[PDB]
């Protein structure tokens, strides 16, 4: 879960 | 240590130059992705566990963006201003049926930072204490989260009395600001979750992510 | 001025020398008398307008009974010592349903109450700043109220740094815990109102009479 | 309303 906040911090 | 208030500003500077409902959702859509690059401006969060930074972001995001439209809400008359450049007055809200929240916004936090000058030094400091929630639940390490947040506080004491001596409870003031922001935060919330039960009123992706479990 | 520690001191040592739900709501039915005592012994609220003495209690007695039960609790091992002498432990709150809050109230205040050491001075202190909270809807002089939780926090922080000048995070550590108590507060009258709505648990006349309208 | 409160401050 919780796909785009964990991309977006990835970055 | 290592924490000094002009990182802390610049996070601040760095991220922000019909149905009233419905604007308010998208705004905070809108502000769901900026909120992520203002967190990585403050000082040691990234160098925290990918895990603790998704439950610090998902445990404080709803306080985090309402201090942000409230102090940017200081020279508005009775509303506020969102993101999007779209103002929201106060009739307008209370015409959509949140007129209850939307009032609370206005006296316990629009009115009071513009009665006390809040600065944005000082705006950003509060962001960084609520951010820095040792109380989160499923945290790594709770005891570092707890250093990081009594680093800020420590900086904010400094920035104040020397920003403004005249003031020495100032400090206290801002700090005990939180409260009204943690119940204003909290009934928001609830509004959220029914909104997205009734069904009407659009839910972007990142919002609804954040209306997810737990 | 005039809001000396002694006297805030002197208010807590005067009021305080089988379903753990149960228990736990008849204990709060008692202390509502004792809150009332203790308010009067606090410095200038007496001198309030009746009507703005009834709303600040009302809107406070639920966090300062939690604050009060909480730092009574810090030599229980894994539960809380009410104020009828009994111990409700944690998995004896656990097996009632109510199992997810008590365990807040242990690790967000009554475990870092104990962390800090926190006496009873300083517990005076903030529920005094509690008591006078200036953002309680219908009071006659909202600025009165605001004027005198200044005046317990400014004593509070000269108390600290001269009672612990080794902990000068102290006055904000203490500060930092009513986001806590206000979040822990509000979801233990949810409770409290389902308590009431399912009719089952037994409810004294006072405690009933907080939970009445608004 | 909020007989008891009333009552028990006016004391
Ligand atoms: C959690 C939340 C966030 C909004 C964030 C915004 C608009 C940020 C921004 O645009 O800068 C939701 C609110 C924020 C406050 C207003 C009054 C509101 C009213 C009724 C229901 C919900 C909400
Ligand atoms: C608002 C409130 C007050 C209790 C006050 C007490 C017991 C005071 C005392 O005995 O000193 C109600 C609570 C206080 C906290 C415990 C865990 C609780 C659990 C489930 C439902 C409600 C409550």
């Amino acid at each position: 879960k919780h796909k785009i906040l964990h991309r977006l911090l990835q970055d | 240590e290592d924490m000094p208030v002009e990182r802390i500003l610049e996070a601040e500077l760095a991220v922000e130059p019909n149905d009233p409902v419905t604007n308010i959702c998208q705004a905070a859509d809108k502000q769901l992705f900026t909120l992520v690059e203002w967190a990585k401006r403050i000082p040691h969060f990234s160098e925290l566990p990918l895990d603790d930074q998704v439950i610090l972001l998902r445990a404080g995001w709803n306080e985090l963006l309402i201090a942000s439209f409230s102090h940017r809400s200081i020279a508005v008359k009775d509303g506020i201003l969102l993101a999007t450049g779209l103002h929201v007055h106060r009739n307008s809200a209370h015409s959509a049926g949140v007129g209850a929240i939307f009032d609370r916004v206005l006296t316990e936090l629009v009115s009071k930072m513009r009665d006390m000058q809040m600065d944005k030094t000082e705006l950003g400091c509060l962001r960084a204490i609520v951010l820095f929630n040792p109380d989160s639940k499923g945290l790594s390490n709770p005891a570092e989260v707890e250093a990081l947040r009594e680093k800020v506080y420590a900086s904010l004491e400094a920035y104040c009395k020397h920003k403004y001596p005249e003031q020495p409870g100032r400090f206290a003031k801002l700090l005990l600001r939180l409260p009204a922001l943690r119940s204003i935060g909290l009934k928001c919330l609830e509004h959220l979750f029914f909104f997205k039960l009734i069904g009407d009123t659009p839910i972007d992706t990142f919002l609804m992510e954040m209306l997810e479990a737990p």
